[PDB]
């Protein structure tokens, strides 16, 4: 077998050969028997049961609270992932499997932040949404006991290629040549912090008005970033679904577009919204890239909804295909359907489960088999689709290690997209035999102090060879 | 493998000037001197009433390494009428683009704005200054009477620029025709001869320009980047440009015929918002007459081992062929959010092996995110896909990211050693740095033993000592070395030899050198560059049967050679290097 045919040089080397191998660590074994073998062969050669030094993998659940039937009231006690913490033991080439189980709990809290394009074509929309808060709370009452709504608005960076800068009147009223009034241009502004006083949405929306800009693309991704990362400013709860509802009728600027304005500092993904609720870095820092937006949307557990008009639906579909936990819906040219658009998009955001993995060590890899509906199996897939609110799904996960890691313990997190319920895996590596606690260099027995202590058999320093270190290695001899 | 990393030359501008945002060499025909040109687009200037006008500095290579501004324009804004300015030079970004060719320097201000002849607008047409020698002129092809966003008013002309082999400028303006963007090209003699300081909208007769197209092409940014090279075989350079928002935001590159501005070829990206066309370059990488196209996509996301998309960036390499096809290969970045492909610079032939080489930047990669430049070599098959050197930024943020590698220039030999150098800009720290290419030595080494087999039988060594004859073997070694360009005619190698080299635990050696009575030899050897193999020979011997038992394993002879680099250094302190595929040691064996 593989254990006996490689060199029996130490117990540590023997365990590194294959997951099947074991090592006899005391002198009762007959000389010429290979000390590294399958444990049953060490028992055939009468090795003592405590001497066989055979670690075997295990996966023990340290925290295992049951899945909740209701999202209402219980707050921090609501549980959507079945094992919360697991201890996992591995050895230098082995694999071990464990099961995670996930539920789309019903009547869970919801935070809706409404992020609105306020370019000049959006006046029909801004007139149509002026009573949206009480309509939205009336429909969402079917789906959640505990809704919060908030509001913010965007146009684009207030800088030369994008905003009107002559005549001087156009700085104060960008609509002067249209013989009407609109606001000075702004990049992003926060308006209403997430609140369950639903009438505040109706009050704050009636006080807004549009602005105007030169080119067709809008600065909306710069606003999605600040609505993501400014936690205490926006008001996102820990224990809720987060919906970021992004509305526009236009295409958008992207990272590296800011170079036409003389803006070349990369977006840092920090919060820059001040005491005046305006985004202060707007004129000095570039637009976000899709990878940086994807990172922050995942880090903050947000689900993004692109509510966009027919002339740009395919553009935002092809961006949605690059961002996890994201969807698109066809907005009316006056926002008159946005209520059903939010309610249907929340359904499309709960008809999935998909697993993120975080902090996974370079020595590990994972593979997933998904159960989904009707006790089926889909192999190799981190996802389920066609689900409903109230459904429960299972995944079987297998982890494998490549060699022995140099740190004996580490941890990593398995988590559904859009939730903070998670499974924490703690990994421990059994590359070492227990007898190594009794090791000694230049030890007694063996031969003339040339042997490191046995763990089962003497190990030589330089110049020497043999099972008691009894022969010099400088050339082969019988003595 | 060839740039000197331990002793590069630094240059610095004013704090917050963006010194290093654009770099080029200046190599005038009139004298033996050469200079670096560095753009500083946020620098303050002595121009009356102007704030952050920007400037270009001419930086000396040796000895004092002084930088001084070039006086392209000392004036404030011109007036159209009393209290009615013609133009707005504050914050214009002058020196955001810089190029030179012989005595000609072209530098541009993409954010220059003007008040049209017709109405009190403020429109970012952009402007350039061309210096031809003692004479400076203004070139502003977008300052035309086509005055709105639907025309050339928002053009930003000079956002990118290049020179062809024949004297034409190529100029990009990404904002023309509702940000469709535009290319313009003019003859340099036509630019200089039609200049008149009294006329604001000059018309040039030999001008080539791209036209306005259908509204489906708006917001495409044609002219965001440019490069030049021949792509249809008549010897005139064609115009290559990045169009990073084209095709529903996949991005494109367009090639236009250099004599008539008709379209030759299109390349298209494969992922949205990857910014395919942020940087372009054209150079022959595989050793043909045909130039090859390099396209950067700094924001490209590939899939990791877990299947997650990660923002590494990409370069696309397109080898031209005589059939009019291209053979296309892709090259992904090494680190997430590093923006690999942000700048691309043809180096010329960096190690003189016969194929041109290229530098590709990742200005937000490396430890502390200080920025990295990767060097790649040309081969008869294409670009070698593995980088043969890594250059790393050496300054902390202070407080914007240093952006080392965001601008680069290669393909000029500034100290005349025969190998082309590299300038890297690090504008976030207001700094530029020069890396010099080292002379490359190719070494051929020989090692031989005359009797390949022996049986302690040919007992003939008389030995300087005891009278009994010993079993000899003759062993000999040789070197030759040479390299292109400038390096010393004599090279000193330390040559070092071992006998029984595989068994060296302090165990008994069975083979020894005859005169030394030891298993080792070392020799300071001086060789002259050229084809003549230089050699030395020694006698060695095998010990008596009383002295060792192992008759089974081969006797191994091992040689190493090391160049005395500190002795081979030139007058500037630049040391040569051994060609990267040179094995530093060689072996032979014999049997008993």
């Amino acid at each position: 077998n593989i254990c006996t045919t490689r060199g029996v040089s130490s117990c540590q080397q023997c365990l590194a050969v294959s997951p099947m191998c074991a090592w006899c660590s005391d002198e009762a074994l007959p000389l010429g028997s290979p000390r590294c073998d399958l444990k049953e062969n060490l028992l055939k050669d009468n090795c003592a049961p405590e001497s066989i030094e055979f670690p075997v993998s295990e996966a023990r659940v340290l925290e295992d609270r049951p899945l909740s039937d209701k999202g209402s009231g219980d707050s921090s006690q609501v549980t959507q992932v079945s094992p919360q913490r697991i201890a996992l033991r591995l050895r230098p080439d082995d694999s071990k499997n464990f099961s995670i189980q996930v539920r789309q709990v019903e009547d869970y809290p919801v935070d809706i932040y409404y992020l609105m394009d306020l370019s000049y074509s959006m006046k029909d929309d801004l007139w149509s949404i002026q009573n949206l808060g009480t309509k939205l709370a009336t429909q969402m009452r079917k789906l959640t006991s505990n809704l919060r709504i908030g509001f913010g608005a965007f146009v684009d960076k207030p800088v030369s290629p994008y905003m009107y800068i002559s005549p001087p009147e156009a700085l104060e009223n960008p609509c002067y040549d249209m013989k009407t009034t609109c606001l000075p241009m702004f990049g992003y502004k926060h308006v209403l912090t997430l609140t369950d006083q639903v009438t505040r949405f109706n009050e704050e929306v009636k006080k807004q008005s549009v602005s105007r800009n030169r080119d067709a693309p809008e600065g909306g991704f710069d606003a999605i970033m600040q609505a993501t990362v400014c936690d205490e400013k926006i008001g996102w709860r820990n224990d809720a679904s987060h919906l970021l509802v992004f509305t526009t009728d236009a295409k958008t600027h992207i990272a590296l577009d800011g170079r036409l304005a003389g803006i070349v500092q990369p977006n840092d993904g920090q919060c820059h919204v001040g005491s005046d609720n305006h985004y202060s870095a707007s004129t000095t820092m570039d637009y976000p890239s899709l990878g940086l937006m994807t990172e922050k949307l995942s880090q903050k557990n947000i689900n993004l909804i692109f509510a966009v008009t027919e002339n740009v639906v395919n553009l935002y579909q092809n961006y949605s295909e690059l961002i996890p936990g994201t969807t698109v819906g066809v907005l009316s040219m006056d926002s008159s359907n946005v209520l059903q658009l939010i309610v249907d998009a929340y359904g499309k955001i709960r008809s999935k489960v998909e697993l993120e993995v975080r902090d996974l060590p370079e020595e590990l890899s994972l593979s997933f088999n998904a159960t989904c509906l009707n006790n089926e199996v889909i192999p190799g897939l981190k996802s389920c689709m066609g689900l409903k609110i109230g459904d429960t799904v299972s995944f079987s996960i297998e982890a494998k290690v490549r060699g022995c890691p140099q740190e004996k313990e580490k941890s990593f997190t398995i988590k559904p997209v859009g939730f903070k319920d998670s499974l924490i895996v703690q990994v421990t590596f059994d590359c070492d035999c227990a007898c190594q606690a009794q090791a000694e260099p230049n030890s007694h027995r063996c031969n003339n102090g040339n042997g490191t202590f046995e763990c089962g058999v003497c190990r030589c320093g330089p110049g020497w060879l043999g099972s008691q270190c009894e022969c010099s290695e400088e050339d082969y001899r019988p003595s | 493998f060839n740039l000197d990393v331990d002793s590069p030359a630094e240059y610095s501008g004013p704090e917050g000037s963006y010194f290093g945002f654009a770099v080029d060499f200046f190599v005038p025909s009139a004298s033996s001197r050469m200079f670096l040109l560095v753009g500083a687009p946020k620098a303050n200037t002595t121009q009356p009433g102007i704030v952050e006008g920007g400037q270009v500095l001419k930086c000396d290579w040796s000895s004092t390494r002084r930088c001084q501004p070039i006086e392209f324009d000392a004036t404030g804004n011109r007036d159209y009428a009393k209290d009615d300015p013609l133009e707005f030079k504050s914050h214009q970004w002058f020196g955001a683009s810089v190029r030179s060719k012989q005595d000609k320097i072209l530098a541009c201000a993409p954010l220059y704005h003007w008040r049209t002849e017709m109405k009190q607008e403020r429109e970012p047409v952009g402007t350039c200054f061309l210096q031809d020698g003692t004479k400076t002129v203004e070139y502003a092809p977008c300052r035309s009477q086509d005055i709105d966003a639907d025309g050339q008013g928002f053009c930003q002309g000079g956002f990118s620029i290049d020179f062809t082999k024949a004297d034409r400028v190529l100029l990009g303006g990404p904002g023309s025709f509702y940000w469709q963007g535009q290319l313009i090209s003019d003859q340099v003699a036509e630019i200089v001869s039609k200049y008149d300081p009294n006329v604001y909208s000059i018309k040039y007769n030999n001008q080539l320009a791209t036209r306005t197209a259908q509204a489906i092409f708006d917001d495409s940014y044609l002219g965001y980047s440019v490069a030049v090279g021949d792509f249809n075989g008549d010897g005139i350079d064609d115009f290559v440009s990045g169009v990073p928002r084209a095709a529903r935001t996949l991005g494109m590159v367009y090639i236009y015929d250099g004599k008539n501005m008709s379209s030759l070829y299109n390349f298209t990206g494969e992922q949205m918002a990857a910014y395919f066309g942020f940087s372009v370059a054209a150079t022959d990488i595989n050793g043909d007459d045909y130039a090859d196209v390099f396209i950067g996509a700094p924001l490209f996301m590939d899939r990791g081992s877990d299947g997650k998309l990660q923002e590494v960036g990409q370069v696309s390499v397109s080898l031209q062929r005589a059939s009019g096809d291209f053979q296309t290969t892709k090259l992904n970045g090494f680190e997430v959010f590093a923006r690999f492909g942000s700048a691309i610079a043809p180096l010329g032939d960096l190690d003189q092996d016969g194929f041109n080489d290229i530098a590709i930047a990742a200005p937000y990669g490396g430890e502390d995110k200080k920025g990295i430049v990767y060097i790649f070599n040309g081969r008869s098959t294409g670009l070698n896909a593995v980088p043969s050197q890594i250059l790393e930024g050496q300054w902390a943020a202070r407080s914007m990211p240093p952006s080392f590698g965001y601008s680069m220039k290669g393909a000029t030999d500034i100290d005349k050693n025969g190998y082309p150098d590299l300038i890297v800009g690090a504008f976030g720290v207001d700094r530029a740095i020069l890396y010099r290419a080292r002379p490359v030595i190719t070494v051929n080494a020989g090692l031989e033993v005359y009797p390949s087999i022996l049986n302690q039988d040919n007992k003939t060594c008389s030995l300087p000592g005891t009278a009994l004859k010993v079993s000899c073997f003759n062993v000999r070694f040789c070197l030759k070395a040479d390299g292109k360009g400038v390096l010393p005619r004599k090279l000193n190698f330390q040559v070092e030899l071992l006998l029984d080299k595989l068994k060296q635990k302090g165990a008994i050696r069975r083979a020894l050198f005859l005169y030394s009575r030891s298993p080792s030899h070392s020799k300071n050897m001086t060789i002259s560059r050229g084809g003549l193999m230089q050699c030395e020979e020694l006698i060695a011997y095998l010990r008596d049967e009383s002295e060792f038992r192992d008759k089974l394993t081969p006797i191994t002879i091992f040689m190493e050679y090391r160049l005395d680099y500190r002795t081979a250094a030139d007058t500037t302190g630049l040391q040569p290097i051994l060609n990267q595929f040179t094995p530093a040691n060689i072996s032979r064996q014999a049997h008993i």
